[PDB]
């Protein structure tokens, strides 16, 4: 659930649902390491950080994370933009800079 | 099928693998010149819609008879009489070439008599 | 960059020509050999709206020799305005007509319904090699008058040529003038302003579906 008390609380007595843990948010290593294990079918252009990245999200869900990699990769296909139909040469050429995720988190909606 | 005053039409009577040695055959016949101006002459064939570009810079409308000829075995009996694309003009005179006839990279439109 | 859309590619540029012919309209002859285009070939010309036309292009010097123009009626028939752009493709569709296809529209025109015995189709249409097209609401010659007829659709792969020896075969219904600019909501970029940064972040959300799934690695 999103929220405990919108339940209702006869579900919540001592014979039904009665551990509660929350995920919550990670933190800014734990954000990091959500980059780490999200960016991995992507190739980075070996510039980016992802810690200096992690430290200046704060107050950030993995989903997120997950839109502001989404909106990297769109910048990166965006600024090497190419001709109309495979056109092969710009797969082979992906690369995301930590300045483009910078963009990015400009226009970010935590 | 009905009885119109059109003209019959003729079928693919060649073979699909002899369509490839046919027009490999007519592309070796005719010569290819380096020191010419070469142009390539579109023959519009009324068997289903088949094309082909294999010129020099200079041949008569007989020469493209002979290119029609190693093209297809079964076309050499059929009288037609070629078309352009709005000039409203009919190519006979055989004899002549491209250059005097301003058939230079012009779709001829076969049409069979 | 900051908004990289809204890009003219490598695209040919698209006029009003002033030419007698309908099914013939005119292309740059330094055009014709850049692109190794034929002197007597039809080719399509891509619009927008999702509407092409099939012509022959010739290589008059009429219209412009740098921009390809051509004619009042196939402007009206690509639904495009001036200053727009074309792909061209040289992919041929030499195919003979089949059966009845056209609507009788009776603005001024000879044997109102007609049915495949007109002074318009076996002197006029026979002989051309006119590509007749779904849509091809043609402004052409033939019957005396300017006449106007609009085609349903033709049956194989619809942008097809005509038999310079079969008749076109015709249906019968009378039709009148259609409102084709307005009515399928064919406006495009074109016409909304809006806010042009977001139409343009509109289309960087729909870049993916749009002709690349494959941009996805």
């Amino acid at each position: 659930t999103n929220r405990p008390n919108s339940i209702d609380p006869a579900l919540r007595r001592f014979g039904r649902f009665d551990r509660e843990v929350d995920i919550g948010i990670p933190d800014a290593t734990g954000r990091l390491e959500i980059l780490q294990i999200h960016t991995k079918n992507m190739k980075l252009a070996d510039d980016v950080d992802l810690e200096q990245v992690a430290n200046e999200t704060h107050g950030h869900v993995g989903a997120d994370l997950a839109a502001l990699c989404s909106e990297a990769a769109l910048q990166a296909i965006r600024k090497k933009m190419d001709l109309i139909d495979i056109d092969a040469e710009v797969m082979n050429s992906l690369a995301v800079t930590m300045d483009d995720f910078r963009w990015a988190l400009s226009q970010s909606n935590p | 099928q009905k009885l119109g005053s059109t003209a019959p039409q003729v079928l693919n009577t060649s073979s699909p693998a002899q369509q490839a040695e046919n027009e490999a055959k007519a592309s070796s016949s005719i010569l290819i010149n380096e020191a010419e101006p070469t142009t390539n002459i579109q023959i519009r064939l009324a068997d289903g819609g088949r094309l082909v570009q294999k010129f020099n810079h200079s041949h008569r409308i007989s020469d493209i008879r002979l290119f029609i000829v190693d093209a297809r075995p079964a076309m050499a009996a059929t009288s037609f009489v070629l078309m352009t694309t709005f000039p409203n003009k009919e190519l006979a005179d055989e004899n002549q070439t491209l250059k005097e006839a301003n058939l230079l990279n012009a779709v001829i439109v076969q049409r069979l008599t | 960059a900051i908004l990289k859309q809204k890009n003219r590619p490598n695209r040919l540029i698209v006029d009003e020509a002033i030419n007698e012919d309908n099914s013939v309209v005119s292309l740059s002859q330094p055009k014709m050999d850049e692109l190794q285009l034929f002197r007597g070939d039809t080719v399509l010309l891509k619009g927008k709206k999702r509407r092409e036309a099939v012509c022959i292009v010739l290589s008059d010097d009429t219209c412009s020799d740098e921009k390809i123009r051509m004619n009042r009626v196939v402007r009206n028939n690509l639904r495009v305005r001036l200053g727009d752009v074309i792909s061209i493709q040289p992919c041929p569709d030499v195919k003979y007509g089949k059966r009845i296809h056209v609507l009788p529209i009776d603005d001024t025109v000879e044997g109102i319904t007609g049915n495949l015995f007109e002074v318009y189709l076996k002197p006029y249409f026979l002989e051309a090699y006119r590509p007749i097209r779904k849509g091809d609401i043609f402004l052409v010659h033939g019957g005396m008058r300017a006449v106007e007829f609009k085609v349903v659709e033709t049956d194989p792969s619809p942008y097809c040529i005509v038999a310079p020896d079969t008749v076109i075969h015709c249906e019968g219904e009378p039709i009148k003038r259609e409102d084709e600019e307005e009515s399928l909501n064919e406006v495009g970029y074109d016409d909304i302003g809006g806010c042009r940064k977001q139409l343009a972040q509109i289309k960087e959300m729909v870049e993916l579906p749009l002709r690349h799934p494959a941009l996805f690695k």
